[PDB]
């Protein structure tokens, strides 16, 4: 509604850089706000991509921002008679980045990773990798849960069970308010798709450079399966987290695993110990229910409610057609220890091909009428399918079916506007929520600021 | 906290099979690998091998290869090493052993196991005094404690009375049975004037033989 | 009567009232005589039969070449829809009725690209294609004489995790890891362009031979794409049909997926696939999406048929209803004839007839009243069902303009779904009367200058 | 398997 | 099997002293090393581990370093618990492999050995035996050497010796040597000796006594 779409800043990365691919707020210890850009596709040491994560500071013209520099060089370790080795060449460093208290969270998902053993091998295989970093204290760390020393033969002869080889660990990422690390891991145990989790003090704590195996006792990760109904669903490709049991004291998990049941779709709600808790399952095949999920409660009865983005659904149309718009599901939090029952709404998308919820963002209290608000994009919508997003506003009744406001692209075609949003943050500290728009395409990403309702 | 309680001391015949354990406490036993270290005096330390009780894959220092064989039930949350054709080489302490970070490593260990091969059934200690010859300042006495078996044994002056000024020597092994003495050492005022009296235990035979030492 | 009672003040309006209506710009009119009646009551009050304007709404044919009985031979010069064209003439508010047949024109042209899955799974299903071209070819040389067939390949995106990047002999040698070997992973390949030459057909096939990689979804989808939007390579042509014939044994991959490959550019529906046969955005560009790949299939009038095997029969049962037009076939050892499943789809394209109308005016509105079997009419649609090749439908349309539009020159076409001929229906909206175009502007019969003068009575000029 | 096999 | 050469095999030195461990090996083994601690009569304890990394809870003035085939144990100003067992080990192949050893002691001022021979008992006498112990208390450094000698000739069968840790608040040695004949033999002779050679004297200290006599 009141998002500023005439005077927007821009903060702009490498040509190529794929920057905007994944944004988010950061602030310090003393609780200034920066943006956390993701670069996945930015020139390493040996001009080959291998990813790059930026750190902007708020600045009402934006321009240019410096590097939050990583180790790139590949490493091996002879130890135990084996041979490790980590190849981080295309590894797409900043393919997803989250921030948590003055700490970054930026994950390679195609970070290669082999072990050698005389003339056997592991195999090369994108386990996946998270780089933590503090920035005002220069800290750093690591997190791969998925690499392992078993040996090619091993995974044969067990029938390829609990094979976490191809995790690509950090496709997305998020941190729970305790601060433990969750990563979807998509590729997980043969392509169903696993989550890990661990508490970012004991990441921090455990690693050591060089190393390469080591332990994090108090990690957790999801398991695997022998039911066809999760084969290549990817479970992990979206995750969230929020309040979905009633009991305060235990945050619930929210998976999205978009080709679920024969590419049907779905996504589940969990406790921290992976137990299923609920399921929503896709209303399409292919529509890729589950490719992004948002968690925040819109009618304001302090129960989070569900956000599901299927962007390719194709919407029935007259003398039985179908079009492919995308479309969001709004799933509202019953009172006390319920099931969450039929969608309360679904937004459909207009634009053919524009993808609509793809991305979803919780964008807290826009307009400061009470209810939580949302963004919504479409990447390749607009009349022009330069990209749009819409903003819907909360009420008692959950949401308005109907756009409060429409930011058109300002960034010419295929700069895929909306691929990535954040709001819910106060990055001009004017009492106003705002909302950062990554378009990766254009290497570029546009902050719009709340202003004081008008009307 | 992480802590590796290794089964009690173990005491075995040649040619038999003993089964020591080491059961994990404050975490999960499946967690890392579990190595196996073989100690004595002389010969040091000695890798035996290690498992991975997740999968019960195991690795083995040629050495031992078909004398240890090295298991894990992740049930009891424990892990086990079992020795066959026992000898008396094979007389040292074993300590099971875990990393704490890094893979390989070798930080964690538990207290200890004991073992011991002998064919020497209960025996017990047969204790003599020392006296000195037929006059300096200060004088020494002295006890031993010659063929007994298993250890250990208490050795104590005066029930415990005479603690400072005393040397009880380590038990050494002759052939198949223990010995071991102890010296003291007083003024030459407090002998043979104020009684000594050499005060040994020996649990396992359930004797404590007591010997009051006289000059000659 | 309404026509009277409306007290109307000029031609244009009088015609506008109701379709039977009719206006009098006789000079000879007595005192207070309404120019706006019935026609037969303007005759009946001495008007000069010239003097009427009565427009009635018509519709004859302009084109209407016989069905062809048969569609072989000529140089596509087959008419499976009659007529070709016809003028319709419409006044406000009216409506005419018009008829169109179809028929399924015997012995039609056809086209036949295989796409084949030629992964690793596929070793067990290779027996389905041994000696294809000539089994292929026998089958359907009961429906057509002109037949071609064409072939081409997959696997899928020659990247990891889908393919095996070690050790180096795993790249030439994806079975390298086992006592066997197989060709290194491809995308999609064109082999065979469109021949009628069926040796040609069976001796490419011998000469095939499967790929491996690592999960089971395989990116035929990729090449779906790709044997539809490279006509001139694959060699559709114009007048024929055009069956793709799409075998697997496996689940697909589809749009988005090709991110867990660092893939996130959407498919482009573009032609990729050069002078080596192979398609080059295999690994810079993600799977198709349903609602493209239905748009294609559209465009360049392809009917797709999934081949696959009975585990994945559902699966694919589930996709085709997502894709309008397509039809499954099951790819088993023991049915009616695994592979005569292609003449059995055949039928099962060729058994339906349903209209569509492009470019219909916001002005008018259609119904339709089908014919089929046996005489059968059934009102209020448009398509058939259950019909052989060789059979011929009929529908009773009847257009419904509302008013009268501003361009009464326009336009729309009648066509079946997957036909080539189609009928032009030409309407011409007629709201006005031959006098209009002879009318006194200025008139000195009309308030001394200030009026227009036309159809006999007095209009106030432009500017008033 | 739950890969590409027959 | 990689060889682990540790050196030195001990050293004598005092608290707040900063004393140095060296291990080599016999090839590369890129900082995959562990450095072990064993206080006496207790089990081990991790000090560092892959090179340089103290494992949780050492104290920092403990540090790893070296690179290739050859690395050390350094401790910065020794504290009371610092004197024990120190051990390297390699897991950079299988099997793993151990070094010697080295043992930290509390250096000293020298001292004389406390010499003391005692005939055979009346008791073990009738048993048909004779034991002569010949107690050597108190003394620094740790090395020393006995010799036993009958009728003034020396004897080496039927000795058995045995050494006390360094005593804990006196800081020194002690032995135990116990020449063990039988009644019979025992009798055949008259006098009998042990001799003990110390670097605290040039000439070694000697005790004696003959049977028969008193
Ligand atoms: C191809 O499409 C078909 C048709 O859509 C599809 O078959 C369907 O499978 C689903 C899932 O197995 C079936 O749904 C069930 O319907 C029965 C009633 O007949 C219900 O009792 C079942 O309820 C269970 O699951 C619910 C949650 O989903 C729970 O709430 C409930 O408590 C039960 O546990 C269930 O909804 C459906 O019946 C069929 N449809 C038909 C017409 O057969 C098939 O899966 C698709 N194939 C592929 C591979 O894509
Ligand atoms: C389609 O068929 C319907 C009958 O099902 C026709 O409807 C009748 O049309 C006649 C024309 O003379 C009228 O007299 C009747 O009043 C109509 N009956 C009903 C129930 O509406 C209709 O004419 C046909 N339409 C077309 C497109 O030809
Ligand atoms: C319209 O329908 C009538 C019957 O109601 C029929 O006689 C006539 O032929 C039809 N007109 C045309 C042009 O098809
Ligand atoms: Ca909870
Ligand atoms: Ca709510
Ligand atoms: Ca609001
Ligand atoms: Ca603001
Ligand atoms: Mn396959
Ligand atoms: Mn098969
Ligand atoms: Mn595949």
């Amino acid at each position: 509604l009141n998002l500023d779409p005439v005077q927007l800043t821009f903060y702009a990365g490498p040509n190529g850089s794929q920057f905007g691919f994944s944004l988010d707020f950061h602030k310090d210890s003393h609780g200034r706000v920066a943006i956390v850009v993701g670069a996945p596709r930015t020139l390493g040491p040996s001009q080959e991509e291998t990813g790059g994560v930026f750190l902007c500071p708020w600045r009402a013209e934006g321009g240019q921002c410096p590097s939050l520099l990583f180790d790139l060089r590949d490493e091996t370790r002879n130890v135990g008679s084996q041979t490790l080795q980590t190849f981080k060449a295309r590894q797409g460093l900043g393919a997803s980045v989250v921030s948590w208290s003055d700490v970054i969270v930026a994950c390679a998902p195609w970070q290669h990773w082999n072990v050698l053993e005389k003339t056997e091998e592991a195999e090369k295989t994108p386990v996946g990798s998270c780089f933590l970093a503090q920035p005002e204290s220069g800290r750093r760390a690591e997190y791969s849960p998925c690499r392992g020393n078993t040996l090619s033969r091993i995974y044969v002869e067990n029938d390829f069970s609990w094979d976490k080889r191809y995790c690509e660990a950090g496709f997305s990422s998020v941190v729970t308010q305790a601060g433990e690390l969750v990563l979807g891991a998509p590729g997980g145990y043969y392509f169903l798709g696993l989550l890990a989790q661990a508490p970012v003090a004991d990441i921090f704590s455990s690693y050591r450079p060089g190393i390469l195996l080591w332990h994090v006792s108090s990690q957790s990760l999801s398991f695997d399966s022998s039911n066809p109904e999760y084969f290549d669903g990817y479970w992990g490709y979206s995750v969230a987290v929020g309040e979905f049991d009633g009991d305060l004291n235990t945050t619930e998990y929210v998976v999205g695993a978009p080709t679920w049941s024969w590419t049907l779709g779905a996504v589940e709600i969990l406790d921290s110990y992976y137990q299923r808790l609920h399921r929503l399952r896709g209303e399409q095949m292919a529509s890729y229910f589950g490719h992004s999920v948002a968690v925040t409660d819109v009618n304001g009865d302090g129960r989070h409610d569900l956000l599901v983005g299927a962007p390719l659904y194709m919407e029935s149309r007259a003398d039985r057609k179908l079009a492919e718009v995308g479309r969001v599901y709004l799933f509202l939090q019953p009172r006390g220890p319920h099931a969450l029952g039929a969608p309360s709404l679904l937004l459909t998308g207009t634009q053919l091909y524009g993808r609509f919820g793809s991305a979803i963002a919780p964008l807290g209290d826009l307009d400061r009428d009470g209810y939580n608000d949302i963004a919504v994009a479409a990447p390749y919508g607009g009349p022009s399918g330069r990209g749009q997003v819409l903003v819907f506003l909360g009420q008692s009744e959950g949401l308005r079916s109907r756009p409060s406001q429409v930011l058109d692209s300002p960034f010419p075609t295929g700069s895929a506007f909306g691929f990535s949003l954040r709001g819910a943050v106060d990055i001009d500290d004017n009492g106003y929520p705002d909302l950062i728009v990554g378009a990766y395409g254009a290497n570029q990403v546009a902050v719009y600021r709340a202003q004081p309702v008008v009307k | 906290e992480v802590q590796l309680q290794q089964s009690g001391a173990e005491l075995v015949k040649p040619g038999a099979s003993v089964k020591l354990s080491c059961t994990a406490s404050g975490f999960n036993i499946k967690d890392t690998y579990v190595h196996w270290v073989k100690q004595r005096p002389e010969q040091g330390l000695e890798w035996i091998g290690r498992i991975d009780p997740a999968n019960g894959y195991t690795k083995y220092d040629p050495k031992f290869q078909g004398k240890a064989t090295i298991t894990a039930d992740t049930s009891s949350n424990t892990a086990y090493l079992q020795l066959s054709s026992l000898t008396s080489e094979d007389t040292a302490v074993y300590y099971c052993v875990r990393p704490l970070y890094d893979y390989y490593a070798m930080d964690y260990w538990g207290q200890g196991t004991s073992v011991t091969v002998s064919s020497a059934k209960t025996t017990a200690p047969s204790v003599y005094p020392l006296a000195p010859v037929c006059t300096g300042s200060s004088v020494t006495l002295g006890c031993l404690v010659k063929g007994y078996f298993p250890e250990p044994v208490t050795l104590t002056w005066n029930s415990g009375s005479l603690s400072s000024g005393v040397h009880t020597f380590p038990a050494v092994l002759q052939s198949d049975l223990y010995t071991l003495s102890s010296s003291v050492t007083v003024t030459s005022s407090t002998w043979p004037s104020q009684s000594i009296t050499c005060n040994v235990a020996h649990p396992a035979s359930s004797t404590k033989v007591d010997k009051k030492i006289e000059p000659r | 009567n309404i026509c009277t009672t409306r007290g109307v003040s000029s031609c244009q309006q009088c015609l506008a009232v109701s379709p039977m209506c009719a206006w009098c710009s006789d000079e000879a009119l007595p005192l207070g005589s309404p120019r706006c009646d019935l026609k037969e009551n303007l005759l009946k009050d001495n008007c000069a039969p010239e003097s009427i304007e009565f427009p009635v709404s018509e519709a004859r044919v302009l084109e209407d070449r016989p069905l062809s009985d048969k569609g072989s031979g000529d140089s596509s010069q087959v008419t499976q829809v009659s007529p070709q064209r016809i003028a319709l003439r419409l006044r406000p508010d009216d409506s005419k009725n018009f008829s169109i047949q179809v028929r399924q024109v015997e012995d039609y042209p056809v086209d036949i690209y295989y796409l084949m899955d030629l992964s690793y799974s596929m070793k067990d299903d290779l027996w389905s294609i041994q000696n294809l071209g000539t089994k292929l070819a026998t089958q359907m040389r009961k429906l057509t004489s002109n037949l071609r067939i064409g072939f081409g390949a997959f696997v899928d995106k020659p990247v990891s995790p889908y393919m095996y990047i070690s050790p180096p002999e795993a790249l030439e040698n994806p079975c390298y890891d086992m006592k066997t070997t197989c060709l290194p992973m491809f995308g999609y390949k064109h082999v065979l362009t469109l021949t009628d030459q069926v040796t040609r057909f069976n001796e490419e096939v011998k000469k095939q031979s499967v790929s491996r990689n690592r999960d089971a979804p395989e990116g035929g989808f990729d090449a779906i794409m790709q044997a539809t939007v490279c006509d001139e390579k694959i060699g559709w042509r114009n007048d024929a049909s055009h069956l793709l014939v799409f075998t697997t044994d496996a689940k697909t991959h589809i749009a988005l997926d090709g991110r867990l490959a660092g893939i996130v550019q959407p498919n482009d529906g573009q032609c990729h696939v050069g002078s080596d046969n192979h398609y080059s955005a295999s690994t810079t560009m993600d799977y198709p999406s349903l609602g493209l790949m239905t748009e294609k299939l559209s465009q360049k009038n392809i009917n797709l048929i999934f081949a696959v095997t009975e585990n994945v029969v559902n699966l694919y049962q589930n996709y085709s209803e997502l894709i309008p037009g397509t039809t499954v076939g099951v790819l088993s050892m023991d049915s009616s004839n695994v592979l005569q499943l292609i003449v059995d789809a055949y039928g099962k394209i060729r058994s339906k007839v349903e209209l569509e109308v492009r470019d219909l005016p916001e002005e008018l509105s259609l119904s339709f009243n089908a014919t089929c079997l046996n005489n059968e009419v059934i009102p209020g649609l448009k398509s058939c069902m259950g019909l052989k090749i060789g059979d011929t439908v009929s529908f009773s349309i009847e257009a419904k303009v509302r008013g009268c539009p501003q361009e009464k020159e326009k336009s729309f076409t009648i066509k079946p779904v997957g036909f080539k001929d189609s009928l032009i229906v030409q309407v011409t909206f007629d709201c006005d009367c031959a006098c209009q175009a002879q009318a006194e502007p200025n008139s000195h019969r009309c308030n001394n200058g200030n009026g227009t003068f036309e159809c006999g009575v007095c209009r106030c000029g432009p500017g008033w | 398997g739950r890969g590409d096999s027959p | 099997d990689i060889l682990m050469t540790q050196s030195p095999s001990s050293m004598s030195v005092s608290l707040g002293d900063t004393v140095s461990i060296t291990c080599h090996a016999s090839q590369g083994i890129s900082s995959n090393i562990g450095w072990l601690q064993q206080k006496p009569g207790k089990s081990f304890m991790g000090l560092i581990y892959y090179g340089t990394n103290l494992v949780d809870g050492v104290p920092s003035r403990f540090s790893g370093s070296g690179s290739g085939a050859d690395y050390s144990l350094t401790i910065s100003s020794l504290d009371s618990e610092d004197f024990a067992d120190y051990y390297c080990v390699q897991y950079a192949q299988l099997p793993y492999t151990f070094g010697g050893g080295t043992k930290l002691e509390i250096k000293r001022a020298d001292a004389a050995p406390t010499v003391s021979i005692f005939p055979p008992s009346s008791e073990q006498l009738t048993s048909g035996g004779a034991s002569v112990v010949c107690f050597l208390n108190n003394f620094y450094p740790k090395d020393i050497n006995v010799k036993w000698k009958i009728d003034g000739s020396e004897r080496q069968n039927g000795v058995l010796n045995s050494w006390t840790d360094q005593d804990s608040k006196d800081s020194t040695y002690s032995m135990s040597s116990t020449l063990t004949l039988t009644k019979d033999e025992y009798e055949r002779h008259n006098s009998y000796t042990c001799e003990a050679t110390h670097k605290t004297s040039t000439s070694p200290i000697v005790k004696s006594f003959n049977r028969n006599e008193c």
